[PDB]
RNA sequence: UGCCUGGCGGCCGUAGCGCGGUGGUCCCACCUGACCCCAUGCCGAACUCAGAAGUGAAACGCCGUAGCGCCGAUGGUAGUGUGGGGUCUCCCCAUGCGAGAGUAGGGAACUGCCAGGCAA
RNA sequence: GCUCAACGGAUAAAAGGUACUCCGGGGAUAACAGGCUGAUACCGCCCAAGAGUUCAUAUCGACGGCGGUGUUUGGCACCUCGAUGUCGGCUCAUCACAUCCUGGGGCUGAAGUAGGUCCCAAGGGUAUGGCUGUUCGCCAUUUAAAGUGGUACGCGAGCUG
RNA sequence: UCCUCCUAAAGAGUAACGGAGGAGCACGAAGGUUGGCUAAUCCUGGUCGGACAUCAGGAGGUUAGUGCAAUGGCAUAAGCC
RNA sequence: GGUUCUCCCCGAAAGCUAUUUAGGUAGCGCCUCGUGAAUUCAUCUCCGGGGGUAGAGCACUGUUUCGGCAAGGGGGUCAUCCCGACUUACCAACCCGAUGCAAACUGCGAAUACCGGAGAAUGUUAUCACGGGAGACACACGGCGGGUGCUAACGUCCGUCGUGAAGAGGGAAACAACCCAGACCGCCAGCUAAGGUCCCAAAGUCAUGGUUAAGUGGGAAACGAUGUGGGAAGGCCCAGACAGCCAGGAUGUUGGCUUAGAAGCAGCCAUCAUUUAAAGAAAGCGUAAUAGCUCACUGGUCGAGUCGGCCUGCGCGGAAGA
């Protein structure tokens, strides 16, 4: 009764041997919840919203792009609720 | 649906649906699907009539609306009684007089555009007819 | 990410009975007003989430589900 | 080449050309020079499978009138709103 | 949530075009000025339109704008 | 009187805008000067006076032009008064009235009073 | 000299309760039930992208549309206010068919068994308890099956309360 | 309570717990008269100045403006000085 | 709530204003009686008027579609800090052309209606002023124009008309408002109105020409269908058409491509010329892939019209409740 699509490859700036990715601000998931992502304190995220994610365990680099966006959607559907 | 955004109104009657129609001719496509009754064409039905017209030619051709809503026909809570005001705006409705044309279609074969107007007419509301454009 | 209100239109069966309490004769002859819907599990709109309701133990829930 | 016949009306009206319309038959108009708008009445079924030709409103027409012939041409066409079927036709005696 | 309206105040042509008129009578109570004065015509304040001779009122039509114009020939 | 110019009306886009050509004895405009009358919320541009060598660009008048605006039949259609009818969320029949839009076409005005100029 | 703004302004000066109620009235106006409508609800149908290995129509069918019935909630106040006593249970039913079983058939993504779905059919049949005041509903255990409704959501000048 | 619009069926009038909005003032000047003037917004150039400052020309044309809501009305200005 | 003899004349309203008013009341409107007055008033004709509604239109107020054009923000090669060169594939308005909509839009605009004048007939003065006495101020439906409502309701609120109300009689089976029609009384008289004419039940088993197979008539939609009548146009047609029957339906081929097994038939995708009266490198079934039957299509025999749609008359299904 509220079909979840929680669907990746869209406004992304993913940058990268072991990612080092970050996340544009200014669009995805609107201010209700963009208030409460721009609200969470634990120095990974920034005072911007340019996300620096550190994901370096993952070697390789395919297997860090998706295990840096899954730090990625992982952060976003704690900060979505 | 199809909505007039930034009008000045918010409300309006619902007046009559009399005399025949205006946009009677067919214009810039070769084809086109005539109103023959009378009815209220909403903007979901147009929505639907076009989506159902698009399958069958698959993205060739041209598709022109000679016909847009442009008026808020609102409704009442249920369960309330009579009076209390006018009803909030639910839907838009294009009023529709016979001989009016609402599809026209160029870029596509006599043949399929005509089985492209057989889907459309069992989306819409009014018993309707197919036109060619004539020369003068 | 995206996310959509669903409540699949006819797939949800709804009842309606009168109420219960106090509430003079309107509320025991005419109190039809009240409902009892009916949400089977044989529904399944996500198929794997589906199974996580029925063996759920809850209230407003039956053991067929 | 593409003469038809006609036939001039008596009265000019919606009581007529209503009652005429149903008769099968409908009411057209020449006119041109200084001469009077001549008030065609002609057949309904022909000319209806003649306008389906496009050359039709390219050629002078050779319409008749009490054994007189008119070489007009075909100006304007006032159709049906949504019926395959003619109402009004303005020639302009060429 | 609104329903609120005023008292319509009976505008209009009192006395048309044709009828010969008492000194004083009023031609026209208008708004703006739908109707200028003219020979024999006084305008009022409120561009009510009233006579000051007797006879028939004549509508006339003058003017760059074709604007209309009223007046009181004494018959 | 044929034309001219200027003042004041009627009729007020058939009468007006755009483009090209064109007039100067007289008239008009432009133009000269501005210590005097008067004048600029600065200024002889406007306004006023005193004059007027030069000119017709500008403005104005006139001519051609429809390049635009405007006027607009005949017939049909819409509608509609009254009386009948239907399948009567809308139309039909009788009968009287009869658009708007559009088409053919028309069309770059017409006229009066006064004043002197013109060859009289 | 009055937002005497309830603004033709009852006094200069005035808020509540009553299920302890009471009188005079009204079906001019509600609550039950009936009537009109059918929004809603229920049912049926048209369209057909897609699903169904392939394949739109075995079984579904999104986007929209067109009707039917008068079982829900509603709309409307037309009958009743010099009274039409209203839930459930009990007793006794009774009619409709849009059929739960038995019967007669078509199709199948019907091998067999067992099934799915549509059509014909209303003769007969169509549980017992636990819990709740219940209708309903949940559950336990059955049955060939435990139908859907109409009948003042049948039935209190028949009972219970 | 009052004002404008629409509903209001081309006179007036005309209801609804119909559809939109305003008034419970201001001013000695924004009043009267005489004289003069008559816009908005755009294109272009120019001291800082760019989105619009002040100035100049051009197009344009009342889409302006009018102490206030709206309609009606206005340059023969009721608009501006 | 009730309000007691009789007859004759006329005959309402259920509106507006205001109201601690809203089931009351007050004045005015409509009734009545009396009075006095002006061809005073009404219908028709002609004439003189202003309206902006219906319709219509799209310059204006907004809204909407498509195409031509078109700067500016941005995107980018870049400035690779601005400046800046260029493109603009993008958001791409402004202006030009072509197309719709409007209760609160109008450069347009009726018919009716309303006001005024003159003219004739007609009407027991039907017009107005004045006084006596009122009632009524809960209206209903039908038609037409609307608001509202779901372009639902015997719904609700107005405008206007009609009827009932306060009007019987005939008709719609029954049926205050629907259609006809206005009861002074009597008659075993006649002619019509709506509506009817086999019987119930008074009147044509009437006259002529056509229509329907469903008891349509005698409840209804989208939609479906060689129902069937009429009318028109078109295609091929005794160098013999349509349909059956006599036969073929082929050359490269696994069609090249993933040639992983997918051989015209899982799929991209493209698709020529031959033998010739003809045959798509393919219509379907069946196939891992075959084959077969083959269908398009092409020649013979029979041997005459036939095929597909268009506009309509009337029907069939759609169509199930106590």
């Amino acid at each position: 009764i509220s079909r979840h699509v929680a669907i990746p490859d869209g406004e992304l700036e993913i940058t990268a041997a072991i990612h080092l990715r970050f996340d544009i601000r200014a669009s995805s998931l609107p201010e209700y919840y963009k208030e409460r992502l721009l609200a969470a304190s634990h120095h990974l995220i920034s005072s911007d919203g340019v996300i620096v994610i550190k994901a370096q365990e993952y070697r390789s680099q395919e297997l860090n792009r998706e295990a840096a966006l899954a730090r990625l959607v992982a952060m976003i559907k704690e900060l979505t609720t | 649906m199809l909505q007039p955004k930034r009008t000045k109104f918010r409300k309006m009657h619902k007046g009559r649906n009399r005399g025949l129609a205006q946009g009677t001719d067919v214009s810039f496509g070769s084809f086109g699907l005539k109103a023959v009754g009378r009815g209220r064409l909403t903007a979901r039905q147009i929505e639907a009539a076009r989506r159902a017209m698009t399958r069958a030619v698959k993205r060739q051709g041209k598709i022109w609306i000679r016909v847009f809503p442009d008026k808020p026909i609102t409704e009442k809570p249920l369960a309330v009684r009579m009076g209390k005001g006018k009803g909030n705006v639910e839907y838009w409705v294009a009023l529709i007089q016979p001989g009016k044309v609402l599809y026209e279609m160029d870029g596509v074969p006599e043949e399929l555009a005509r089985e492209a107007f057989k889907l459309a007419a069992a989306k819409l509301p009014i018993k309707t007819t197919f036109v060619t454009k004539t020369v003068m | 990410i995206s996310r959509h209100v669903a409540i699949p239109d006819g797939e949800l069966e709804i009842t309606a009975i009168r109420a219960q309490g106090a509430g003079g004769q309107h509320v025991n002859k005419t109190s039809t007003a009240i409902h009892l819907r009916f949400d089977i599990r044989a529904s399944s709109l996500p198929e794997y989430y589906k199974e996580r309701l029925l063996a759920a133990s809850h209230h407003l829930i039956s053991s067929d589900g | 080449m593409f003469t038809i016949n006609a036939e001039v009306r008596k009265e000019q009206g919606k009581g007529a050309s209503r009652r005429l319309r149903a008769a099968n038959k409908f009411p057209a108009i020449i006119y041109g020079g200084k001469e009077a708008p001549l008030a065609i009445e002609l057949d309904h079924d022909k000319v209806m499978n003649m306008q389906a030709k496009a050359e039709f409103y390219s050629e002078v027409l050779t319409i008749v009138v009490d054994g007189k012939e008119i070489k007009v041409k075909a100006q304007d066409v006032q159709r049906h709103p949504y019926k395959p079927k003619l109402q009004h036709i303005d020639f302009v005696r060429a | 949530r609104n329903g609120r309206d005023s008292e319509a105040k009976r505008l209009g042509v009192k006395r048309f075009g044709g009828e010969s008129v008492l000194a004083g009578s009023i031609i026209v109570r208008q708004r703006g000025t739908k109707f200028h004065a003219g020979a024999n015509v006084g305008c009022g304040r409120d561009h009510t339109l009233f006579a000051k001779a007797d006879g028939k009122v004549k509508f006339e039509v003058k003017g760059p704008k074709n604007r209309k114009f009223i007046s009181i020939e004494a018959e």
